[PDB]
């Protein structure tokens, strides 16, 4: 859980796993730990980055070329552009369970980075790029130089998630309606379970031996309504589900 | 007045299954009262739901409908 993969120290995409879509996580202490870590390491000025040392949409790299040469010494350090998707994730994550002040903070943070287009409607830019000239200053003063919008911005994913979050926060719709399966209670502890074990003897000799020491069991006979067989037969039975000719 | 062949899907007089038939299926809903009772029933395999999990729906006693019906049919002039 703490690390996305063996080669990546942290990825921002772990937020989606541990937020509104597909709650699959336990031990909420780890949830708080990963949230604090992503906040303290990937937070920027007008957005957050996916992961350290990505060169996508950079004034270097010769973009018309793929298959990066192994020369990423400093050409992709502290110039990672931005990604407001993980910012608009936070507002939904906060408004989901019980958090309200963080929702207001993130809303006021994201309202500063919006761009108004035709007809005066909200629009979410994809990323903000560092100017090609002011590059040396950022190496000494990270997260200080202003950036410029660049790339496509008909971002339907981010706009849809943001408008869904706004509709959720407006109070028109309840959190229990989006998920009728009730996936919000994955953090509720389960106390314990009681295991039942049955003992049977193969032959009459074994039953006699067990009864000699005071243990009462029954053989495979006398329980004719029920039957026992190995699990390989069960797997061979399972090998016929969903078969179409 | 309807003929004997038409009495199939009339309202408040005959059922959809025909006059000389009675095979109605009725629906039941299981709702518990307290968390302790529902977990105790679940320990024996009994499935029941606490009243706090049906938030969009509401369960009210019979006097609410009585007072609502009493509210209706009021005129001031007469």
């Amino acid at each position: 859980l703490p690390r996305a993969s063996t080669s990546k120290e942290v990825d921002a995409s772990l937020l989606s796993v541990v937020s509104f879509p597909a709650f699959a996580v336990e031990d909420s202490q780890l949830v708080e730990l990963t949230k604090q870590e992503i906040i303290t390491k990937l937070q920027g000025r007008y957005g957050c980055c996916r992961f350290l040392r990505d060169g996508y949409k950079t004034p270097k790299e010769d973009p018309n070329r793929l298959y990066y040469e192994p020369a990423e010494l400093k050409l992709f350090e502290n110039i990672e552009c931005e990604w407001p998707l993980f910012w608009t994730y936070f507002i939904l994550d906060g408004v989901f369970s019980g958090n309200a002040e963080q929702v207001q903070e993130y809303k006021e943070a994201l309202e500063a980075v919006l761009i108004k287009g035709k007809n005066g409607v909200p629009l979410l830019p994809e990323l903000y790029s560092v100017p090609p000239d002011r590059v040396d200053e950022e190496y000494q003063n990270p997260h200080t130089v202003d950036r410029v919008p660049m790339g496509k911005l008909p971002h339907m994913w981010g706009q849809s998630l943001y408008i869904l979050g706004s509709l959720m926060a407006e109070g028109f719709l309840a959190p229990g309606e989006i998920d009728p399966l009730n996936r919000r209670f994955s953090t509720v502890p389960k106390p314990d379970v009681v295991v039942q074990v049955s003992i049977l003897a193969e032959t009459e000799e074994i039953k006699t031996i067990l009864k000699d020491k005071g243990i009462y069991v029954e053989t495979i006979a006398e329980v004719y309504p029920i039957r026992v067989q190995p699990a390989r037969i069960l797997s061979h039975i399972y090998s016929s589900l969903g078969c179409n000719n | 007045y309807v003929p004997l062949k038409d009495q199939r899907n009339v309202s408040m007089r005959f059922s959809n299954q025909g006059p000389l038939e009675n095979d109605l299926v009725v629906h039941v809903a299981l709702i518990a009262e307290s968390q302790r009772l529902q977990v105790f029933l679940n320990t024996y395999g009994i499935q029941t739901q606490t009243p706090q999990q049906v938030e969009p729906i509401q369960i009210w006693p019979q006097q609410e409908l009585v007072k609502a019906y009493l509210q209706l049919g009021i005129n001031e002039k007469l």
